[PDB]
């Protein structure tokens, strides 16, 4: 009964941590990509 | 973060915010290039 | 499943002679030579296809009216709109700069 | 610096980025200063110069290309000309820059 | 979807609805875990 | 210092006169720290406690900016506006407009006037009437709810190019997941170069969503200070309404606000409590009102102004929870904890003004009640347990409810509809661990509403019929309304035809499912093998 609460709490916390790391990486990558595109047309 | 105290012993905390994060990113790129 | 060939003297697969296959009212498949397609006229400054001008063969232009191969604006039928606008702006600015240079020169030899 | 004043104007003042907006503001007479990058085409630059002469609007020549000016504004896209409608909390107009 | 993340329409719909539920829930997730 | 005279920018004489006539005897810390900056080329993000001068704190800078930018002059164009104010509910926006009107009372004559217009969803004025009088009267201030102001701005007759000031009150609620779709469009229409003021008593919760509003030069502001009591009762759900009664006729109050989860529940329980008061079950000088947000706007305004005007009980949904201030409110009861906990602090926050003696009570379902109290404790909220005896339930309360339901089939329909609506409302609950559908007392809740049969739901079938042991047939149940009685009898006489229509629909759905021919083939094979084994094993 409580095992389900513990399991989905831990799973969704892990999902949020992975999402935070992935979003940081994606934001850095997209920022660098658009800066390179801006400086590439010359 | 600046805290200001009034005559009622109530304090107000005032912090500036940065909506455009591009300024920091360009500043850090320039700093690492330096 | 009926096979057709050229109807003219040239027997080779040259750009000049090209074949389409059509079913005639007699119920048979027959070859038909297709002419070269026409090319849109191009602007003389930037090379883009002119807008509002009919696309015909070089000799088919002599048989249509002037409104089918011109545009009512200046340089219409020769240059597109943006090129004409650039020409106008550049000419006016060049004349203004010439006036300014002449005034500056009149000032600079006015000293002696 | 000069980029700090531009950033202050962007954050607090009123501005227009781009050639069309700058020309519109010059036509309306709502502009106080125009910053022009060194990368701008000669025909558009000359037209802007003539428009500013007609409308009596101050001209400042930015020391950099359009992408340096865009970064100074704080944008990640190139901007070739900027028009300052209102300085706001900054002081770019007072310092003649 | 350009990156072969979804294999068919059902996967896309399920990902959409699961994303909606997770967006509904993360805000209380933190205090939900702190209380326990 | 907290003196109006020694502020930075020397407020206008007529604004000062209005302030002095209204009073306040001084300027609050919120008004001391927000007015100098919101009028000084800075966006504002303000978190402050309820009733701390916030409304004036964002109204005075609005008028200052209107006068400063020459909005009150003949040069100002037609079909244009200067400042916009948005609030999540209609009553809150009307109250903001009343405050603005009170400030503009002392506006001097012999000058181009400054006016305001309220844009809320009403049945007394279409959007085209709003456009017509906007064009005729030419105001510079717009105040309204997101839906009607979105409809107003989408009309081509209104130009938004001259706007230079946007204020969002209860900005954490307007950036919520539900409201973000409308506010994104509203801000999309308006120019980006502007001054924004977000004001909310829980502005910290909308953490990173404040930048969705488009802040340019922002300064976040946090203002902090036993005013009121926070209690809770852990009781069986089927007794909950009875406990409510035992509070209404025993506790001491001038105004009690009772919150319900849904609107249909508000109407249904209002009618049943009125019926109980007809039989003199509760004997007190209590006048009972109902106010949910699905009513017509005029009815809502009339009910609110009647309640605000002698001991009164209000059955209201979350419309009245946030923002609006009814003076002399002593007791607040939350018949259920809210769907989101952030609003909890608002629902019990209607009391405690100036440390007034007010009490808040909450009810728990006895199953997972061990999780709600620590959850509030982590959020720095302490709920002291209260023990209340269930008075008067010696006999026949559920029997009384049931036999009152049997009089009119409309009562049965309203009760079952309210129960199903509550089940759906509980399905959309944050903090899933605390509020579990499986641990929900379905039979207890059904007993609370007086129902005698569990509605067909996936929840009822999976996680868990006739509550009354001798069943009652619906054929002899009379609707008691003449127009619908004949419709019910006609539908009864057409039972087989509608059943066959649904049967044909079911067969066509069967044939349209994924690879239905293959499924019928597989069913054929399974049926043949199973029916062969059903005799081969026996022989
Ligand atoms: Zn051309």
């Amino acid at each position: 009964e409580e095992e389900q609460i513990e399991k989905d709490l831990q799973g969704l916390q892990e999902k949020q941590r992975l999402n935070v790391k992935r979003e940081r990486r994606r934001k850095n990558e997209m920022k660098q990509k658009e800066l390179q595109r801006m400086q590439m047309n010359m | 973060a600046i805290t200001e105290i009034y005559d009622d012993s109530t304090t107000v905390e005032l912090e500036t915010l940065e909506p455009n994060d591009n300024f920091e990113y360009l500043a850090q790129l320039n700093n690492v290039k330096l | 499943a009926q096979r057709v060939t050229f109807r003219r003297r040239n027997p080779y697969n040259t750009r000049s002679n090209k074949i389409k296959v059509v079913k005639t009212p007699g119920g048979i498949l027959r070859a038909q030579h297709v002419k070269k397609l026409a090319t849109r006229p191009k602007c003389g400054d930037c090379g883009s296809a002119l807008q509002g001008i009919s696309t015909l063969r070089p000799r088919q232009y002599a048989t249509v009216s002037k409104t089918h191969k011109t545009v009512s604006r200046a340089y219409g039928g020769s240059r597109c709109a943006n090129c004409v606008k650039e020409r106008i702006i550049r000419a006016f600015l060049i004349e203004e700069q010439k006036i300014v240079k002449k005034v500056v020169k009149e000032q600079t030899e006015a000293a002696k | 610096s000069i980029n700090q004043k531009l950033a202050l104007v962007i954050k607090s003042g009123k501005y227009t980025l781009g050639y069309k907006s700058t020309v519109k503001s010059l036509r309306q007479g709502k502009s106080k200063l125009i910053i022009i990058a060194a990368n701008t085409p000669v025909l558009r630059k000359s037209e802007l110069e003539y428009y500013a002469m007609l409308s009596k609007t101050k001209v400042y020549y930015f020391q950099g290309g359009n992408n340096e000016l865009g970064t100074a504004v704080g944008k990640l896209f190139r901007v070739g000309v900027v028009s300052i409608l209102e300085a706001g909390d900054s002081d770019i107009l007072t310092t003649l820059a | 979807s350009k990156g072969n993340a979804f294999k068919h329409k059902r996967a896309l719909v399920e990902h959409i609805i699961q994303a909606k539920a997770d967006a509904q829930r993360e805000k209380a997730l933190n205090e939900e875990a702190e209380a326990r | 210092s907290l003196e109006w005279d020694n502020l930075g920018f020397s407020l206008l004489p007529w604004i000062r006169t209005g302030l002095d006539v209204m009073g306040f005897e001084t300027m609050t810390p919120v008004q001391a720290s927000t007015i100098p900056m919101l009028a000084g080329n800075k966006d504002v993000v303000v978190d402050s406690v309820t009733g701390s001068g916030k409304t004036a704190a964002f109204v005075i800078p609005v008028l200052e900016k209107v006068v400063k930018e020459e909005a009150n002059t003949s040069k100002f164009k037609k079909a244009h506006f200067h400042s916009l104010i948005i609030a999540p509910t209609r009553e809150l926006s009307r109250q903001i407009e009343s405050v603005v009107l009170s400030f503009l009372e002392h506006y001097p004559s012999d000058l181009f006037p400054i006016k305001c217009q309220l844009l809320v969803g009403t049945n007394e004025a279409t959007v085209r009437d709003d456009v017509s009088n906007f064009l005729r009267n030419r105001p510079q201030i717009l105040i309204g709810t997101p839906g009607r102001v979105l409809d107003f701005l989408q009309m081509p007759a209104v130009k938004t190019s001259a706007c230079s000031m946007v204020v969002m009150d209860e900005a954490d609620r307007l950036l919520d997941m539900s409201f973000i779709k409308d506010t994104e469009k509203i801000l999309r229409l308006l120019p980006k170069q502007r001054r924004t003021g977000l004001f909310s008593a829980t502005m910290r919760s909308a953490g990173s969503d404040i930048f969705k509003t488009g802040l340019r030069n922002p300064v976040r502001i946090t203002v902090n200070s036993s005013s009121l009591k926070l209690n809770y009762c852990v009781v069986n759900p089927a007794e909950k309404l009875q406990l409510l009664v035992s509070i209404l006729n025993n506790y001491k109050f001038k105004k009690c606000i009772v919150y319900f989860p849904t609107c249909v529940s508000v109407s249904y329980f209002y009618s049943f409590i009125q019926y109980l008061g007809k039989r003199n079950i509760l004997v007190n000088e209590v006048e009972i009102f109902s106010l949910h947000g699905k009513l017509q706007t005029s009815a809502r305004t009339k009910t609110l102004t009647a309640f605000t005007d002698s001991n009164s009980v209000l059955f209201t949904t979350d419309v009245a929870a946030r923002g609006i201030d009814i003076p002399d409110v002593d007791l607040v009861i939350q018949l259920d904890p809210p769907t989101n906990t952030d609003m909890f602090m608002h629902r019990c926050g209607r009391t405690g003004r100036a440390n007034r003696v007010g009490k808040a009570i909450t009810f728990l379902n006895e199953g997972r009640e061990e999780d709600f109290i620590p959850f509030m404790q982590v959020k720095n909220v302490e709920l002291e347990e209260l023990d209340l005896e269930v008075k008067g339930i010696t006999a026949n309360f559920y029997e009384d409810f049931r036999n009152w339901i049997l009089e009119d089939r409309d009562r049965f329909d309203k009760g079952v509809k309210a129960y199903v609506a509550f089940i759906k409302y509980y399905s959309n609950h944050s903090a899933t661990s605390i509020f579990r559908l499986q641990s929900l007392d379905y039979v207890g809740i059904a007993k609370l509403y007086g129902l005698f049969r569990l509605p067909r739901m996936p929840e009822i079938t999976k996680y868990l019929n006739w509550l009354v042991d001798p069943p009652v047939n619906m054929d002899e149940y009379k609707y008691k309304d003449k127009k619908r009685e004949k419709e019910r009898q006609e539908t009864l006489k057409n039972i087989s035809l509608i059943n066959d229509k649904k049967k044909l629909k079911s067969e066509l759905k069967k044939k349209n499912l994924a690879w239905s021919d293959k499924t019928l083939t597989k069913e054929r094979k399974l049926e043949r093998k199973e029916k062969m084994s059903l005799k081969r094993k026996a022989i």
